[PDB]
RNA sequence: UGCGAAAGCAGUUGAAGACAAGUGGCUUGUCGUUCGUUAAUGGCCU
């Protein structure tokens, strides 16, 4: 994964997810480890609100 | 009248230290509030009472001192937000001349004690 | 006048008056009973909007 | 005198809607 | 002179609070919105909008009610291939169901026991429930034709009163009491069982009040009762072994309105704690294992929640939603805590209650049957009416010279003779009998004598006789909405008329020969008419914000390039422009005014080049300048050749819900 | 003191602005009316002076426009008056006693 | 207040015998830390009336540009003889 | 930021690159970019 900004691995350690920041802003992707069971992956801004985009950065 | 003429020296272009000399020669309070009141702006009268105020911090006249806090009183919505390159200095160097009135306020009011003790037990021992 | 006004405007108004051991009512108009319908019991309507403003919702 | 100008020193130290009508113009 | 101009903030006409949302047709997202679309607010001073949700909400009948009348529900009727049939309940022992071409009620059915505290409809919509304050539900037959109310039966009674009802399908009745309880009785006919009360309920009670159940609904797609209460605990009940699944503790005071969408994949409600919460069940986990979430929360009113509804359609999904605060908001179904939402204006002046004449600077205003008149200057208020032999006012206009006032109602009219005593006036009653006998809707003056009446009856009198008045050709959508072939609006000044009836039909007519010419040559609905003595013309303008203007004895070039040249205000406005008039100093120029702007359009300039019901459905058929600093607005006018008369609005206690102290 | 220790809990534990936003002239007289009892004595005085002195910062318009509580604002400034003599001739005998040492 | 003038007048009279004495401050303790309690607020209350009297002066003096006016501004009504002619069941009755 | 005492005394506030919006440029604003400078109604357990 050829940029990450943050990270977290599942509490069996069976998958882990993780930030991109590939272009216009960042992505999020999940992928199990252990197995090709899953890996998927969508940019965040379908996961964020339509206020945040007029609201401050801590939005 | 005379605060007219104040009013119009100092609003032309020049004589500032004379234009304050004039407003100290009627010198009302309330006339002193009228010219604040008046004028719709300032040619650094905030920077030349500043400098004014600093080198005597200890004068006798009333006269400057009573015309920057009316200035303070009135304006100063607008002295934080006229200009902040030279002011930002001059009300520094405004505030530090007159923070040693504050320092020293206590040992005047001792001394004040300490002269009207001297001169009630001088009138009380006054031999009969 | 001024501190039976309201007397004199609510005994012209109002109908149905005693004779005796009687009671001699008016009946209304098909005018106001066919324009309008009839008015809102002002028990449960204080009723309802009275438990919307309790105390205990603390309002303000 | 001299505590008349401190005491006003140390002033200065620390010293440092809608009616129901109106009438205004607008561009013809 | 420059524009003088009088900002008045005189006139404290203020609406009242919406009580009850309803829309007309069901959802059927899968097939496109239907032409015959009304949502229906009813307000609590007890009149009832009804508006159309095509391009931005506009407002087509108001149907008026008068003194202590007020309205708590609604419900809707369309049995397919008849007529729209709108029923509502008030504070009192009746249902009231009302014809949509008078705006009068055409029945007043005394239900037979007690006072109605919720109305509900049948699913197939032949039956019509009534819960009662004695604790009874009386079924009304509704299938009798549109008029005919018959009782059908009272379900088996109980102690407290029944607050909030649904049906479930056309089998069985749901009903949420005030004593904490929802009682499920059968309205299925021809069983044993019918009518007794199959199941009750207990939700969990207030520690220190009583519980009242204050809204339930079925939810088809799954099987159970969502029903909100007076602890603000909403609550999901399997309906087949009626009992719980789910409570959530979603408010912190009462949720007096709940409904869902389609699927039923989304639930919404909000109450007296000003909240709209959504809980839903749209993912494959939450479907197959029959779990809701409390997924959002919004904050978006001011006072209250009292009403709230839901419509989706192929090219239309919003939930409606008002309250104490007396303005509407508008949000997406399914898009909900993402997308956006629009608080409507409090006061949409499609129907005036201000107007003012030049003559004495004078204006008139009538909120509910008392009049107002008072003079420019400040200010001075002259005069007031407050009859009270009236019960409900309607439209109202003065003479020219400000002689004489005429108020009229749907039910009467009345006459009155003003003259100026000084700092007052005087004002006396002129009878006239066949005033006092006639409906009037609008009321125009062709002279100091003459005015011309319509009448709630498609009447077109000329008084101090008759308009030859053609035929309108009744398709589906005019047998549908049963008043989109009335005359919505006249003007006229110096013998010569225009009327208007909102299927697009905008007809001419003369004051002397009393023949139409119709220039119909129209799509949609028409918000406002004003005829221009230049050029001798007729200006509509219609809902999808466009000015039209054609000639008389089709459209002008002016109007031909105009249209497509139109700016972009107007091409991104929100409220339609209700009123037109035109410049007292230039007899060409025209100024005119929505409820929230005010534009003046130029006679001969053209400028150069270079949410809402959105699909392909049809209508109801099968120098510029711009402002808005005045944007709280009521009624603009003029008054001479330089001042403007710009009278607007300006403003209770509600549930604390604080901002963020820092 | 209770009225005081709740007074320097909020002083120093939040916003004196916090606690003061949403007022108007009805709900600010306890504070200012407590205020002129509060500014004699010397334990309460330091936070009844910051006290007012914010409030007068942010009701500056108030002070305009309700006149019942300007009388207030004159009564508390003849107190503040009363007690800067009061806290100046304690100086005056503070220090005509160091010249007894 | 009143009690001061006593003491001002113990140190005038007396001002040998507690000279003479050899403690001066641990004999009479209370009167100084109540001095000094009385007099180390005063930098704090010279702030306070400056704050204090600076806004009170300011609006009496932009009251006093207009303190003229609201002597006769209120021309305020009420329920006029338009009420009289307005009762249109009280214009059929009287 | 430095020296200081808790007062104060001296110093300020550049550049690059990328992206976003608005009208290939131009303007404005950002940066989980670099170099240099001493410098979202969202509150606390039984």
């Amino acid at each position: 994964w050829h940029n990450v900004i943050l990270s977290n691995i599942s509490s069996n350690g069976k998958l882990l997810a993780h930030m991109c920041k590939d272009v216009e802003h960042k992505s999020i992707s999940v992928v199990s480890l252990f197995d090709d069971s899953v890996n998927l992956s969508f940019p965040l801004g379908s996961i964020l609100s339509s206020q945040t985009q007029s609201l401050s950065y801590n939005t | 009248n005379i605060l007219s003429s104040h009013l119009e020296a100092n609003s032309t272009e020049i004589l500032d230290d004379l234009m304050s000399g004039s407003w100290t020669e009627p010198e009302i309070k309330k006339f002193i509030l009228t010219k604040i009141n008046t004028v719709d702006h300032l040619s650094k009268i905030f920077l030349t009472i500043s400098k004014s105020i600093t080198q005597n911090p200890w004068n006798e006249e009333n006269l400057l001192p009573l015309w920057l806090k009316w200035l303070l009183t009135l304006k100063s919505g607008e002295l934080n937000s006229i200009k902040d390159k030279h002011t930002k200095k001059n009300c520094k160097h405004l505030k530090s001349a007159l923070r040693s009135s504050e320092e020293i306020l206590p040992v005047l009011l001792g001394i004040q004690g300490r002269l009207e003790m001297l001169r009630r037990q001088a009138k009380l021992r006054e031999d009969l | 006048i001024k501190t039976k006004k309201r007397k004199t405007l609510k005994n012209l108004r109002k109908d149905s008056v005693k004779r005796g051991k009687f009671r001699v009512q008016l009946l209304s108009t098909t005018q106001d009973s066919k324009t309008l319908p009839p008015k809102k019991e002002s028990s449960i309507i204080r009723s309802k909007d009275r438990w919307l403003n309790r105390k205990a919702l603390n309002k303000g | 005198k001299q505590v008349e100008i401190a005491e006003r020193n140390t002033e200065l130290w620390n010293l440092i809607a809608l009616p129901t009508y109106t009438m205004e113009y607008l561009d013809i | 002179e420059r524009m003088i101009v009088h900002r008045c903030r005189f006139v404290d006409f203020t609406p009242a609070t919406i009580t009850s949302l309803a829309f007309s047709h069901k959802s059927n997202i899968n097939k496109l919105t239907p032409s015959d679309l009304r949502l229906a607010i009813g307000r609590s001073n007890g009149n009832i909008e009804i508006w159309n949700p095509r391009n931005n909400w506009f407002q087509e009948m108001v149907i008026e009610g008068g003194k202590d009348r007020s309205i708590e529900g609604l419900c809707w009727s369309n049995v397919n291939g008849e007529s729209l049939r709108l029923f509502s309940i008030g504070g009192s022992t009746v249902v009231t169901e009302w014809d949509l071409a008078t705006g009068l009620p055409l029945r007043n059915y005394d239900c037979n026991s007690g006072v109605i505290w919720s109305i509900s409809i049948n699913d197939s919509q032949d039956k019509l429930s009534v819960g009662c304050d004695n604790g009874t539900v009386v079924l009304i037959d509704i299938s009798g034709g549109p008029g005919v109310l018959e009782h059908d039966t009272i379900l088996m009674r109980q102690e407290a009163r029944v607050l909030t009802l649904a049906w479930k399908k056309d089998d069985f009745v749901i009903g949420g009491c005030s004593d904490g309880r929802i009682r499920i009785w059968s309205a299925q006919k021809n069983d044993e069982n019918m009518g007794r009360l199959l199941h009750t309920m207990k939700v969990d009670k207030a520690k220190k009040e009583s519980t009242l159940v204050w809204s339930v609904i079925y939810l088809p797609r799954t099987d159970q009762i969502a029903s909100g209460d007076s602890t603000g605990s909403i609550k999901f009940w399997d309906f087949q072994f009626a009992t719980l699944n789910q409570s959530f503790k979603a408010h912190d005071a009462d949720v007096l309105c709940l409904t869902t969408d389609t699927d039923n994949n989304y639930v919404f409600s909000a109450g007296v704690d000003r909240k709209i919460f959504q809980f839903s069940q749209n993912t494959n986990k939450s479907q197959k294992n029959n779990r809701w979430v409390n997924s959002s929360n919004r904050l978006l009113h001011g006072n209250d929640i009292r009403a709230i509804c839901a419509y989706q359609s192929k090219g239309a999904d919003f939930l409606v939603s008002g309250g104490v605060e007396k303005t509407l908001v508008i949000n997406s179904l399914t898009s909900f805590s993402n997308g956006n939402y629009r608080k409507m204006p409090t006061v949409e002046p499609y129907s005036k209650n201000v107007l003012v004449n030049k003559e004495q600077r004078l204006v008139v205003s009538w909120s509910e049957s008392t009049v107002k008149i008072w003079t420019m200057g400040n200010y001075k208020l002259v005069c007031k009416l407050t009859l009270k032999d009236d019960q409900n006012i309607s439209t109202c206009s003065l003479s020219p010279d400000g002689q004489v006032l005429v108020v009229g109602r749907p039910s009467t009219t009345k006459v009155f003779h003003l003259q100026p005593v000084g700092n007052k006036l005087k004002v006396t009653k002129l009878d006239n009998d066949l005033l006092l006998r006639t409906s009037t809707k609008l009321v125009k003056f062709i002279d100091n004598s003459k005015i011309v009446i319509c009448s709630c009856e498609d009447d077109v009198f000329i008084v101090d006789q008759e308009v030859e008045l053609l035929e309108v050709t009744s398709t589906k959508s005019s047998i549908k909405v049963p008043y989109i072939n009335r005359i919505n609006h006249l003007e006229v000044d110096q013998n010569i008329a225009v009327i208007s009836r909102g299927c697009g039909v905008v007809d001419i007519l003369d004051l002397k020969a009393r023949i139409s010419k119709p220039l119909a040559r129209l799509n949609n609905f028409i918000t406002a008419v004003h005829i221009n003595t230049s050029r001798k013309s007729v200006v509509v303008i219609t809902a999808d914000n466009k000015i039209y203007e054609f000639n008389m004895n089709v459209l002008t070039q002016w109007s031909k390039n105009n249209t497509d040249n139109l700016p972009k205000e107007w091409k991104t406005l929100k409220e339609n422009c209700v009123g037109i008039f035109s410049d007292i100093e230039n007899s060409s120029r025209l100024w005119f005014w929505g409820a929230t702007w005010i534009s003046r359009i130029d006679f001969d300039v053209d400028f150069p080049i270079n949410l809402t019901i959105t699909d392909e459905s049809n209508f109801m058929n099968d120098h510029f300048f711009f402002t808005d600093k005045y944007k709280p607005l009521l009624f603009v006018d003029l008054i001479s050749s330089n001042e403007l008369a710009i009278i607007e609005r300006n403003p209770q206690k509600a549930f604390i819900q604080p901002k963020l102290v820092f | 003191e209770l009225t005081l220790t709740v007074l320097q809990e909020l002083r120093k534990r939040g916003k004196v602005r916090v606690a003061l936003y949403g007022r108007d002239e009805s709900t600010l007289e306890p504070l200012l009316n407590w205020c002129l009892k509060g500014i004699e004595d010397v334990r309460s005085a330091s936070i009844v002076a910051d006290w007012v002195a914010v409030v007068l910062e942010l009701y500056g318009n108030t002070l305009e426009s309700s006149p019942v509580l300007q009388e207030l604002m004159i009564d508390l400034k003849t107190k503040v008056r009363h007690e800067i003599h009061k806290s100046k001739e304690a100086q005056r005998i503070e220090g005509m006693l160091q010249l007894l040492t | 207040g009143p009690l001061n003038v006593w003491v001002k007048w113990c140190l005038i009279i007396h001002g040998g015998y507690l000279v003479s004495i050899p403690n001066l401050m641990s004999t009479l303790s209370s009167l100084h830390s109540t001095l000094k309690r009385r007099s180390d607020l005063l930098p704090r209350l010279l702030a306070l009336d400056a704050r204090l009297d600076c806004t009170i002066n300011k609006f009496k003096t932009l009251n006093y540009e207009a303190g003229d006016i609201h002597s006769s501004e209120p021309v305020v009504e009420e329920d006029e003889d338009d009420v009289e002619y307005n009762e249109e069941l009280d214009d059929a009755g009287l």
